[PDB]
Order: C-alpha cells, then structure tokens, then sequence
C-alpha cells in the first residue's frame, strides 16, 4: 500500500 | 531547525509543524525525495481520507528535521488541505510540491 515517494 | 508540537484544535491532540526540503543531500547519501514515503486515500473510521507514511528513511531530511514514522497521518501537506482527498487528490498535491524545495507537512498524534 503506497501513494507518493517523499 | 526542529520541529515543534502544539495543543490541537480539541485540546486532546497535538499537531504538530513538519517542514522538509528536497534538497536530495541527507548525511546518507542523496536520497530521492524529502525522506518518507506516504499514501493517501486512506478512508479512516470517521468517514474523511487523509495521507499516512508508508516509510522512512532513517537519516533523511524527514527524519533527522522531520522527526516522524511509518504510520503518522500527515493532514496538511505543502499548506494544503488534505482532509476529503482521495490518493489521486494527494497524489496532485504531493506531486505539484515535489518540485518545490521546500514542503510543510502536518501530523495528528
């Protein structure tokens, strides 16, 4: 479960 | 400069001010964003979606100025609104601040 790269 | 936490807005909770750069130059190496992988869209139990961190890399910006871990809900990101977005919503966001050298995120702990 991922969304965005910070 | 550290990050400093506030009482909340229901005087139960602290909410505190996350700033972070993508400078891409942490004491590890170079790192690729800011130092924390987060998500969005994540339906809580109260019925709103909001962002969470998936990760963090010990050592990067997030961490050593950031000072959070994987789990944290992030309500704000870059001065943005979050709560009511889906992971699409956030992902524009997050997106449109990753070039931006410098980011504001918020967390409820």
């Amino acid at each position: 479960e991922e969304g965005i790269w910070a | 400069h550290p990050v400093t936490w506030q009482p909340s807005k229901e005087g139960d909770r602290l909410i505190g001010r996350v700033i972070l750069n993508k400078r891409t130059t942490m004491p590890k190496e170079s790192g690729a964003l800011l130092g924390l992988k987060v998500v969005g869209g994540k339906m809580t139990d109260l019925g709103r979606l909001g962002a969470f961190i998936t990760k963090v890399k010990k050592g990067s910006l997030a961490d050593v100025v950031g000072h959070l871990r994987a789990g944290d809900e992030v309500l704000e990101w870059n001065g943005k609104p979050l709560p009511g977005a889906t992971n699409e919503e956030v992902y524009n966001i997050i997106l449109e601040s990753k070039s931006e050298p410098q980011v504001e995120i918020i967390v409820s702990r």
